[PDB]
């Protein structure tokens, strides 16, 4: 085992973990959807997986 | 040569090689979400990379 | 043999062929389309087509 | 193979624990009033039918 | 009309009392 | 193994960073503040 | 032609292939290639980078 | 019509397994 | 449905088949 | 015609037994 | 109609089924 | 019809197999 | 008419592809 | 109608067997 | 519809005859 | 003709066995 | 109709292959 | 009506394989 916990400033981190978990979350999302605006009148009569 | 030469047997002789188990062999990526949008400043080439 | 119910969610459904796809390929052909040097006696250079590789 | 037969043992598991909880309750519970004593192996077949 | 009903339901008591003894 | 090396290669390297680009906004340096500067440099 | 790369494996046109935008409206044999921007000058996921820290 | 042959062809079948394999 | 009905009566036979040479 | 379709079947069973 | 069209693709089976126990 | 003539061929090329 | 034409084209060529080269 | 369908099933199922043992 | 699966069968019937000679 | 069309394909495997 | 130009299609493409095959 | 699509599509054929070895 091996435990010495910080202080109860811990906080301190746990705030900037929500904001670089807020950031990289939100880019990676944005662009997780990003790649499906138009579809474009979706699959009439023409074989493409859009 | 005698005669009952006719019951002693001859058997026909073997020569095998034996191979056993291959390789499984494996390759493993890791792909991130966040570190590599610091780089790759479109995400078309971002894409472009991941395939 | 036994049935049971063999297909259970996975690695009892693996043991069969479990989705062959994208096989090791020679698609781009090494020994015969390159690695070739039977090139005709031409006449001249004509042109050499550059791509940039987007895909 | 091994699925089925890791169902068999719990199923195998929870009756002889139950049946473990029947018994340890009919020893260190129920009050000794409930209890009758019998004295031989087909003394306990009169007892529980008038029981 | 209706015996396409029960000829739909025998077929269902068939198949789950032959799946009762099967092979599969 | 008796070499002198050469005396100007070697004073280069105590004045030489490669400055890599690490993120901001990540969990390698959360704070950023100017410390663990300090101790990459000195180690 | 075909010179570009192909990512099917045999359903290729083996054939007269073209680019169907200015030989004629509506003639020639079709291969056309769509841009994601008309002109481009910078890549998106530069500014989802620019606002995703300011976010 | 084929409705019919369906009918008769599903009592033979039921007839079959109800008395050749098994009682259920 | 009176198709799908007669495939199902189809593979039943053919189950039935399966398990017995009667 | 319908008893094709019935030839058709015995058949079938016929190959299922084989 | 659509059951002499099922009593076709079951006579294919049937034949692909052959082909596949009779080499030829 | 034409359809029934090519059910007839497949069960005779059916019963060839067998 | 030449559908019948394509539907006799398809069963000679599923013949002889299930027929010649393989069982598969 | 019914045919069409069923002709482009078969199509489908002898192309998707041919590539299981084709040069391509 | 029709023209495309004929077009299908034609190129099938192409891509059997280009591997056996029979 | 239909005929015409037929005759064209037994044309065209026959270059292609070529 | 469309079949026939499917047809005139494909038969000026053998007649370019076969042109192709024989120098003349 | 097809043909004039089809003789439009030879024509195109034509124009994009005489410029793979114009003067122009």
């Amino acid at each position: 085992r091996g435990l010495n916990v910080e202080l109860s400033k811990e906080i301190s981190k746990r705030v900037v973990e929500h904001r670089n978990r807020f950031k990289r979350l939100m880019f990676n999302r944005y662009l997780e959807f990003l790649p499906l605006l138009i579809n474009y009148t979706n699959r009439d009569t023409v074989g493409i997986d859009f | 040569k005698n005669e009952e030469l006719m019951l002693k047997r001859n058997y026909p002789r073997m020569a095998t090689k034996l191979y056993g188990n291959g390789i499984v062999k494996k390759q493993k990526f890791t792909l991130n979400n966040n570190d590599t949008r610091f780089n790759f400043q479109t995400l078309a080439d971002a894409t472009n990379y991941a395939l | 043999m036994y049935e049971g119910n063999n297909m259970r969610s996975m690695m009892g459904t693996s043991y069969e062929d479990s989705r062959l796809n994208k096989r090791t390929e020679l698609n781009e052909n090494m020994s015969i389309d390159t690695n070739k040097s039977e090139d005709s006696y031409g006449v001249q250079i004509h042109s050499l087509s550059k791509q940039s590789f987007t895909g | 193979g091994v699925y089925k037969k890791k169902i068999s043992d719990i199923n195998v598991l929870e009756e002889k624990e139950m049946r473990a909880m029947l018994v340890d309750y009919s020893l260190n519970q129920l009050s000794e009033t409930n209890v009758r004593k019998a004295t031989s192996k087909e003394d306990l077949a009169s007892k529980v039918f008038e029981a | 009309v209706v015996l396409e009903q029960r000829i739909a339901s025998l077929e269902q008591q068939v198949t789950t009392f032959l799946s009762s003894q099967m092979q599969q | 193994f008796k070499y002198f090396d050469d005396i100007r290669p070697f004073l280069d390297e105590i004045y030489k960073t490669r400055e890599r680009y690490t993120p901001f906004y990540d969990d390698r340096a959360d704070y950023n503040t100017n410390s663990k500067s300090y101790y990459d440099y000195i180690s | 032609e075909d010179i570009y790369f192909i990512v099917p494996d045999y359903l290729i046109p083996d054939d007269c292939l073209q680019i169907h935008k200015l030989y004629d409206n509506c003639m020639s044999g079709n291969f056309v290639v769509m841009q994601n921007k008309p002109i481009q000058y910078n890549s998106d996921i530069e500014i989802i980078e620019h606002y995703t820290d300011e976010l």
